[PDB]
């Protein structure tokens, strides 16, 4: 819980993105013309009162003071959304000199700052889009062996969704092979965007090719996440590191939110909207409420702030 | 064998047309843009020379300068003059070198010199250079030139008729074009000056007694821009040598 | 830059719509397509020869690849649009 | 074809566009004006207006597309680009565009081609033998046909100005290094109205040679 | 780069030597 500060840089050479400093006297790093990269830096509040004094001389910047004791992801973007009255943001960036031990931040993307430069734009929307994040397991289906949509206007508000600009994220815990199965019984490949497998487990990710039968187009979903907390317990949350990195794989580059949609709460790690899913092994049709649900997550900023 | 092809669609297959084109004739008019505006920027070049040369006190023709051989001062200034232009050509940056530099006109037979009429004696203690006015006006003696005359082409159908349908010291012409016999005689001792500036001695045993492979190098020397080669089939008959 | 003549900002609408109605009749026969044919020729045909007069590279591959490139139907139902219940 | 009313919708969108041209003091036949010197204020004037026109139907909801704008036309090949005869710049607060008018004029040139053999509808002695039993104003294909073409132009350049207009000048030089941000792209927010834009309505490609 | 302040180190003192005399 702490104070925190923020740049904002005169002239956006580069726009959206930000930085995270752990010294003031860090810029020397980043030295002539670097810094030109870069729309906000936050930095944790001084505690010398001579640092923000040269701040407050300093006219090479804007910049903005405040309190964030809420030490979370989601909830200091929202602060400096509000503070610069902006929906959509860029990617944190990170440098070989490490970061503050702000490591409560630790789930997140890390950009390493040169890639900056070489960084694309995407076709994909025209828009900055929202997101949202589905399984498999008890989601969506009906529970049993074969399975009915919840609703066919479910199935069809899933195609209508592409109107709002928004992007489809499954993500299965459940393994791997019955998934194609799954799609020829009821495809949704014209009707949904990303897929993922094989998340149901946190393994051993420490230092000590597919689509044989029919020519699919996907991917090793490769185990690439970090055992992350070093502890016991049971948890495996959904991952921003890995969506973020495949979206941007996929080139999507910015967003205005993202939400999950999932029977656990306990992987929800900080996401803007949870949908615990209610379990059902027939035919609900209850989606309108759902629908209600995601509408007004949505709408959330239509006030430009999302409360 | 590059005859594109070309094809529209509309939506769910209403309708789909095909059409098909060359691009022969499209590299005609790439080639003619490009020689011609090529050509401009050399003969702008070459005026912006002679206007520069203009500011001289030219109270005479520049024949007559050479024709008289009582004074070497007004020869001096335009050798250096040239120099230097030929300097900043190849270096997009106003210089001033090594500040003593002198010359010897070799004003007679028994000092004259097989090919080269110039030689850079590099540092006698400093730079020197020799001056054969007596070849100079020897050259300058022109009278070879008039312009009225005939020129290779071929397969004008394909090649060139497609060519045929494109478009006080108030001094003539024919002087200016004498002009660039020194400017190439110029430039072919700023290689070997530089050449040497830039080396030892010992390989004129090579360049001098034939400069040829002095290419290799200058391979990676030049400044990624060229000089005055733009007629490159440069050539006479070889094989009558008749060893 | 002196080409301008700003802040003539009309919203125009001029609906005439009875007579242009008609107007728009005389028109009807003429093939869509097949007019539609010669503009998209006549556009690629100038675009190309530009690269040529600049002594250009040019992406055969990226121009198709970018402009006019065509999308799917992946419903299987239909949605609202626009029109007039005219009269 | 059962899509024929969406066809006719096409043609009543073209037909709304002629009408504001006609309505919008046009003075003369546009190909004259194009080659004539002075005017250009006119035509760019007429520009701004169609860009408008594209907006309003693009994204009706608020009627302000822009309020002033900024413009050059250029006579000069060599202060021009391949591909994209119209361009945006930004100078210090001086948003402006830019256009070459000979580009333009030749394109408009070139509209020779008419009728070569396509399917066709339904000749009939009931249809017309039962006619001839019994029972200004004009505008010629070609005629109509140069004002879709010209207005067909500015889609690349609208595009292009969105685009720009929300994501600044290096985004705007990243799309012209590399347009394929249209590349199959109607997804967007509903008032966008990306889908009733011509990208869908039709397609086209080089038939690859080599 | 992690070179480059070094780099410019380097030349601040190259300056910080020549300027004054």
């Amino acid at each position: 819980q702490s104070k925190w500060i923020c740049l904002r840089l005169n002239d956006a050479i580069i726009k959206r993105h930000v930085l995270v400093l752990s010294e003031y006297a860090d810029l020397k790093y980043l030295g002539f013309e670097k810094y030109k990269f870069f729309e906000y830096v936050i930095f944790q509040f001084c505690n010398d009162p001579q640092l923000c004094k040269i701040i407050e001389n300093n006219y090479n910047y804007c910049m903005q003071i405040f309190k964030a004791p809420a030490d979370d992801m989601r909830d200091i973007r929202h602060n400096i959304k509000r503070a610069f009255k902006t929906p959509v943001l860029g990617h944190m960036c990170v440098l070989s000199n490490k970061p503050p031990m702000y490591s409560f931040l630790k789930e997140w993307f890390l950009l390493p700052h040169y890639k900056v430069v070489s960084l694309k734009s995407e076709s994909l929307t025209w828009g900055f889009p929202h997101v949202v994040v589905f399984d498999l397991d008890s989601t969506l289906i009906t529970e049993e062996e074969q399975v009915e949509i919840r609703d066919p206007f479910v199935y069809d508000s899933l195609q209508e969704l592409h109107e709002m600009g928004c992007v489809l994220v499954l993500w299965s815990y459940g393994s791997r092979d019955h998934v194609a199965h799954s799609m020829r019984d009821v495809d949704l490949e014209g009707y949904f965007d990303i897929i993922i497998s094989e998340g149901s487990t946190v393994q051993e990710e420490r230092s000590d090719i597919v689509d044989y039968n029919l020519k699919k187009r996907f991917i090793e979903n490769k185990f690439v996440f970090d055992i992350h907390n070093h502890r016991s317990d049971n948890n495996i949350p959904k991952s921003p590191k890995i969506v973020i990195k495949y979206l941007s794989d996929k080139n999507v580059n910015f967003f205005k939110s993202i939400t999950l949609v999932d029977d656990l709460p306990t992987n929800n790690y900080a996401y803007d909207f949870y949908v615990k899913v209610k379990r059902c092994p027939t035919p609900v049709q209850d989606w309108e409420h759902y629908h209600n649900e995601i509408i007004q997550n949505i709408m959330d900023y239509e006030q430009y702030f999302i409360k | 064998c590059n005859k594109v092809r070309t094809v529209t669609e509309i939506v769910n297959s209403d309708e789909k047309i095909q059409k098909t084109y060359e691009l022969a004739e499209f590299d005609l008019k790439n080639l003619s843009s490009l020689e011609s505006y090529e050509t401009l920027k050399i003969k702008l070049a070459l005026s912006k020379y002679m206007a520069m040369l203009s500011t001289l006190e030219m109270t005479q023709p520049l024949l007559e300068i050479f024709r008289n051989k009582a004074d070497t001062r007004q020869i001096a200034a335009v050798v250096f003059s040239t120099l230097a232009f030929i300097h900043n050509r190849f270096h997009p940056l106003v210089t001033n070198f090594t500040n003593k530099m002198e010359f010897v006109v070799t004003e007679t037979n028994d000092t004259s010199i097989p090919g080269e009429p110039i030689l850079f004696t590099e540092n006698e203690g400093v730079l020197l250079c020799s001056v054969d006015r007596p070849s100079i006006v020897k050259m300058l003696s022109r009278e070879f030139d008039t312009e009225a005359l005939v020129n290779f082409e071929n397969d004008n159908c394909n090649v060139r008729i497609a060519k045929t349908f494109g478009a006080d010291f108030s001094i003539t012409e024919v002087e200016a074009t004498q002009y660039l016999t020194l400017l190439l005689t110029v430039e072919h001792a700023y290689l070997h000056y530089y050449i040497f500036k830039n080396y030892g001695v010992f390989e004129y045993c090579k360049s001098l007694t034939d400069h040829s492979l002095f290419t290799n190098k200058l391979r990676s020397t030049m400044s990624t821009k060229t000089s005055n080669l733009l007629l490159s089939k440069f050539k006479f008959t070889i094989e009558d040598f008749d060893k | 830059p002196q080409q301008y003549i700003n802040s003539g900002t009309e919203i125009p609408f001029c609906d005439d719509a009875e007579f242009l109605n008609r107007l728009l009749k005389h028109i009807d026969p003429y093939p869509l397509s097949r007019m539609y044919y010669n503009a998209a020729n006549t556009m690629f045909y100038t675009t190309m020869e530009n690269y040529a007069v600049s002594n250009c590279k040019f992406n055969i591959e990226d121009y198709n690849n970018i402009f006019k490139v065509m999308e799917n139907i992946r419903k299987h139902s239909n949605k609202n649009s626009n029109d007039q219940d005219e009269l």
